[PDB]
């Protein structure tokens, strides 16, 4: 077979409001 | 900026004012929404805000203060930067193991928006020794404590130009062989986007995965009742398979193949995508690892979806059978399985509607199709190949030549070598 791909061809920041 | 007796009172020696005046600040950076970090920053009162983080501070102010610094390093990367180039990251840092359990989520959050900003604070945080106490955090009980250290965790194992240092981040895999065991959802998400970034790379980073027996939970995950747990998963999974034939065989004796075959069938799309992506790096491997794929009856579904479902995925269905169609070579059953499973005509329609990358797979696929074809007739002696046949009242023989006309030099030969050969 011929291959493999490393890739198909979360939230940065969040904020504490509490 | 302008305020006295907020800020002198944040420069006053009594402690109490100094947390009156914390807490006025900290409720003014909680965001509602769309908080005026800026004219907190230019008021000046950031260093000091720094400075109530400091060892023997008291408790509560420490845990004010902490809180105002996570928000004002929530915002922008410029307002980010205001907080590092305060020293305040070394400071959080001291905090995840000198302040109490409150403290340390604050502390852990903070570092959360730091690392998640960019690269290179990712690595600034890095770089201070952050991962020591982070990975203490995990021997405390408190899950809004775990849950907000994985998060952080998972930052800075993001992001790929550059790759964080592997010597350091590679530590938390023991620690991430646990939470994946976790009973907490937003837990486990974030755990899994975080392996899904640690398996992201070579074959050294695969094996890592790998030996902490972190696999097994990962395929386990896939039946997750969320797709927040699914999606993650399956990344980590899809990554895994990226590696050698003996690293992919663990993941197949994970039982991963009857698991992709539920998740061939999700709602969600991306995850059908990525499903495919992760079969048609299966079917990337040798005879055998083909050969399980048939036998997990995996080419149905994956033909299905190849022929009805959108555009993203129909490619990675096509890479899964274009693969495990070049395996027909040592074993000629396969073509004749994929064959009879009615995947000729979904192939060939897809070649007026693909990319000039998709089309290329599928005129390999059809190639390996055809010359299995030939190399049957001429060691059984007959005058048709069928395959050739098939191709042609599918009425995909014409949308094989109807892709020279394509302006790529290179869909260009394959495309009237099969007709020049075959037809």
């Amino acid at each position: 077979t011929r291959k493999k791909r490393k890739d198909p061809d979360s939230n940065s920041k969040e904020n504490k409001i509490d | 900026a302008e305020l006295p007796q907020m800020t002198q009172q944040l420069n006053s020696d009594d402690m109490q004012e100094q947390l009156s005046a914390t807490v006025k600040f900290r409720q003014i950076l909680s965001r509602e929404h769309r908080p005026p970090i800026d004219v907190v920053i230019q008021a000046g009162v950031v260093p000091r805000l720094v400075e109530f983080m400091r060892e023997n501070q008291p408790e509560m102010l420490q845990l004010e203060a902490a809180w105002a610094l996570t928000n004002i390093a929530s915002g922008t990367s410029a307002q980010t930067k205001v907080v590092v180039d305060a020293d305040a990251v070394p400071l959080f840092i001291q905090l995840l193991y000198t302040g109490s359990v409150e403290v340390k989520e604050q502390a852990i959050w903070a570092l959360g928006n730091v690392a998640g900003d960019s690269t290179d604070y990712r690595d600034y945080v890095l770089q201070c020794n952050a991962m020591e106490p982070i990975l203490g955090l995990f021997n405390s009980n408190k899950p809004s404590l775990i849950r907000t250290a994985t998060w952080t965790l998972s930052n800075l194992c993001r992001g790929k130009k550059p790759q964080p240092d592997w010597s350091v981040v590679s530590q938390a895999l023991p620690t991430l062989a646990k939470l994946i065991y976790s009973m907490d959802t937003e837990t486990l998400v974030d755990a899994c986007w975080a392996i899904s970034y640690l398996s992201d790379g070579p074959q050294e980073a695969i094996q890592a995965v790998i030996d902490v027996r972190i696999p097994k939970r990962l395929v386990e995950l896939l039946s997750h009742e969320s797709t927040l747990v699914q999606t993650p998963a399956l990344r980590a999974v899809g990554n895994i398979v990226t590696g050698n034939d003996l690293q992919t065989q663990v993941v197949i004796n994970a039982g991963v193949l009857p698991a992709l075959r539920l998740l061939l069938s999700s709602p969600k799309e991306n995850i059908k995508k990525e499903a495919c992506w992760t079969i048609s790096n299966i079917t990337a491997g040798n005879t055998e690892q083909i050969q399980a794929v048939i036998d997990a009856n995996l080419i149905p579904p994956l033909v299905k979806l190849l022929e009805v479902a959108e555009y993203k995925t129909k490619k990675e269905a096509c890479w899964a059978i274009s693969n495990a169609s070049s395996g027909g070579l040592q074993r000629p059953d396969i073509i004749r399985y994929l064959v009879s499973q009615g995947c000729i005509k979904p192939l060939c329609d897809l070649l007026e509607i693909a990319d000039n990358r998709i089309i290329e797979v599928t005129l390999d696929a059809l190639e390996n199709i055809l010359k299995m074809g030939e190399a049957d007739k001429e060691a059984r002696g007959l005058n048709i190949n069928e395959n050739a046949d098939f191709i042609e009242k599918a009425g995909g023989m014409e949308k094989i030549f109807n892709c020279q006309q394509n302006e790529n030099d290179k869909i260009y030969e394959k495309a009237y070598k099969i007709i020049e050969t075959y037809f």
